[PDB]
């Protein structure tokens, strides 16, 4: 969840 | 041992020695999670764990370059950002490896908030709920999460510093002594060092601190010198015009005894606030934001939670919080980072965090509160039972943020599979070769290979995603012709400064619209105005099949209209169930021998079922079934997982060259395959 990354 | 009277010392060495303690507590709890993930062997890389999240890379980074000596011309490095000075600094002055420091710094550093926190609540006389709310913020939910061992990015000091300077504030308020003047103007000026952002939060602190100089104290002195101080150290003046004039119009003040007039500091305020405003003080893409994990947002379940790790506490945290405001009215000044954490609610997930140690405080001050109603509303309660009655208060609230911690189990950003296959990959490629990845990746991509990428974390904008989106989920062939035209014209913006890439390209090919252009980079003869510069290459990792579809929505996007081009139908999932009725996680159903799908009680024809047994070697068996449907069903054995697909994710690059393994040698060279990741290179 707390990161600098794609979802979803 | 148990019979003393704690709550109402004050001093020096005990407040540092529940400093102390509060301190190596927080670090000994951000530690458990490397008592954890050392036994697994997909952790490490150079025989230490890795970090813990994407940005983290960007620094490292970074680092290491600094270390070298010098970053690369118009690559993105973060040679000197704030933590890669740092780091580098400790690297310098530590027998610890990179890797090690880059771990364990977030655990170091973001173990300091312990300190302001026991330091303010001593400022009002209650050192020991200090010791408390400060146990308490050191592992709520949001701040752990953003803060483990492993969490090597800018938010290690980001509570600690406004946290300081609040405390500073404070102490100005209650002891008016002098060295105030010189550390909140210092912390204000390192906090906004060490991330550019806390801009407006120290503003918003600035003004707020006059407003309320204006109210509590419209006729102190050293108030006014304040204001103006911290407002210097806001502007953008070469570090040495700061600390210098700090330092005179401090040591003016301290040794002129008294002489100076409300006059000549509302000019050294307006003066000052002149600095400030000398300083300062069609196209179109798929967003970004709806896209973040970081920024996602919340039920106020998980907000109270994030904050406090428990909904009781929060209610009680918040309370704490207006006695304790509306007893002191300097925690008044703590309102900004309050609502900050707040904003979360519809800003983002990840400013819950600002909004943890003031509400420990809060919460501190409710056990204080309300041990009164108990001694004031006469209650006879010996020590014994006061000090046990805290314990257990304090042991019971903070166990909920311990359980999570013990649940909170992160992989690393990358696998040792992955970081190897990409190191693998430095010693392959020259150090101005572009990687075109997605942005998730980027930063891995890059501090492990050297190479440039097209877009990162930092750089991924609708716009800068427009292309890896494309190279990636678009057809083989027009797939293979923006890498080239996108790695040379991103090559380009750096010189000519394109506002808009894609844009650029368009009006350099003579096309008047964009779906004409991007039509068009299907014709595997495709003509070349514009020269070959360096080589290219595609990462294509087993990982990034979760995010094809949110992946592949950019390119779907338009450019010329906004508007999403086609249907995108995809799905990743795993087997539940079997009789031949089978169940996946998301409600889809297999019936009838992998023939049909129960999608929301809806039955589907399938125009096949593509069965890979061998991702590395190209070994699947097409079944063929309903000649006329649109769906495609995959079974990946080796990962034991589902997809389901449609013609043109079935088609785009990726689906294509890495399930599948077949690629147009005339335009790429598999330079790295494994079951976990390929490499293409273009020719
Ligand atoms: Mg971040
Ligand atoms: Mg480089």
């Amino acid at each position: 969840g707390d990161q600098n990354a794609t979802f979803g | 041992e148990l019979q003393q009277n704690f709550t109402d010392n004050n001093s020096i060495k005990y407040t540092c020695i529940l400093i102390l303690i509060a301190f190596a507590f927080s670090v000994l709890c951000r530690l458990y999670w490397v008592a954890w993930a050392s036994e697994f062997y997909e952790f490490f890389f150079n025989d230490q764990l890795m970090i813990t999240t994407n940005d983290g890379y960007a620094f490292a980074e970074g680092a290491r370059d600094m270390i070298a000596g010098f970053h690369q011309p118009n690559d993105l490095s973060y040679f000197g950002s704030s933590l890669s000075t740092l780091t580098y600094w400790l690297y310098s002055i530590l027998p610890f490896s990179f890797e090690s420091i880059i771990l364990y710094m977030s655990t170091f550093f973001a173990s300091l908030i312990v300190v302001p926190i026991i330091l303010i609540a001593r400022e009002y006389k209650l050192t020991t709920y200090g010791f408390i709310a400060a146990l308490l913020g050191s592992i709520a939910n949001s701040y752990y999460n953003r803060t483990m061992s492993g969490y090597y990015d800018t938010d290690m000091l980001v509570l600690v510093l406004p946290m300081l300077i609040l405390l500073t504030f404070i102490r100005l308020t209650i002891n008016k002594d002098i060295f105030t003047l010189l550390l909140s103007p210092i912390f204000i000026m390192i906090y906004l060092w060490w991330y550019p952002s806390s801009y407006s939060l120290n503003f918003a602190m600035i003004g707020l601190f006059g407003l309320y100089t204006l109210v509590f104290h419209r006729k102190e002195k050293i108030f006014y010198l304040a204001i103006a101080l911290m407002i210097i150290a806001l502007s953008m003046l070469a570090w040495q015009y700061k600390l210098a004039l700090i330092v005179l119009l401090f040591a003016i003040f301290a040794f002129k005894e008294e002489k100076i007039n409300f006059y000549m500091i509302w000019a050294l305020i307006f003066i000052s606030i002149s600095i400030l405003h000398l300083s300062g003080g069609a196209f179109m893409y798929f967003n970004v934001n709806e896209t973040i994990m970081e920024v996602n947002t919340i039920d106020p379940e998980v907000f109270m939670q994030r904050i406090s790790s428990s909904v009781l506490v929060f209610i009680l945290s918040f309370i704490g919080f207006i006695l304790l405001c509306k007893d002191h009215k300097s925690m008044l000044l703590a309102l900004p980072m309050l609502a900050l954490g707040f904003m979360a609610l519809r800003a983002g997930l990840r400013f819950t965090i600002y909004a943890v140690p003031v509400m420990a405080l809060g919460f501190g001050y409710f056990l204080y509160a309300f041990f009164n109603f108990l001694e004031k509303k006469q209650i006879k309660l010996s020590l014994r039972n006061k000090n046990i009655l805290l314990i257990l208060i304090a042991f019971f609230s903070i166990s909920p943020a311990l359980m999570h911690i013990y649940y909170y189990k992160s992989s690393t950003v990358f696998t040792s599979y992955e970081a190897s296959i990409l190191n693998d990959l430095k010693n392959k490629a020259q150090r101005e070769d572009y990687v075109v990845a997605w942005w998730d990746y980027g930063y891995p991509i890059r501090y492990y290979s050297d190479v440039k990428t097209l877009i990162d974390g930092g750089k991924h904008l609708g716009k800068d995603n427009f292309f890896s989106s494309f190279v990636l989920s678009k057809e083989q062939i027009p797939a293979a012709n923006m890498a080239r035209l996108s790695v040379e014209y991103t090559e380009k913006s750096f010189k000519e400064n394109y506002p808009d890439v894609l844009k650029a390209m368009v009006k350099d090919y003579n096309q008047t619209s964009a779906k004409d252009f991007l039509e068009s980079l299907n014709d595997k003869n495709f003509k070349f105005d514009t020269n070959k510069t360096r080589d290219v290459y595609i990462y294509m990792p087993y990982r990034m099949l979760r995010i094809m579809p949110v992946v592949a929505q950019f390119a779907n996007t338009n450019p010329d209209n906004g508007e999403q081009e086609k249907s995108l139908f995809f799905s990743q999932a795993n087997a539940i169930a079997q009789d031949g009725s089978v169940m996946l996680d998301n409600g889809v159903e297999i019936i009838n021998d992998f023939r049909a799908l129960k999608v929301e009680g809806a039955s589907i024809p399938l125009k096949a079922f593509v069965d890979i047994e061998s991702i590395t070697n190209g070994k699947f068996y097409y079944n063929e079934i309903d000649s006329k449907a649109q769906i495609y069903l995959l079974f990946l054995r080796e990962y034991k997982s589902f997809v389901i697909l449609d013609e043109s994710l079935y088609n785009s690059a990726y689906i294509q060259m890495f399930l599948l393994n077949q690629y147009d040698q005339d335009l790429f060279e598999q330079v790295t395959n494994d079951t976990r990741a390929k490499i293409y290179r273009l020719k």
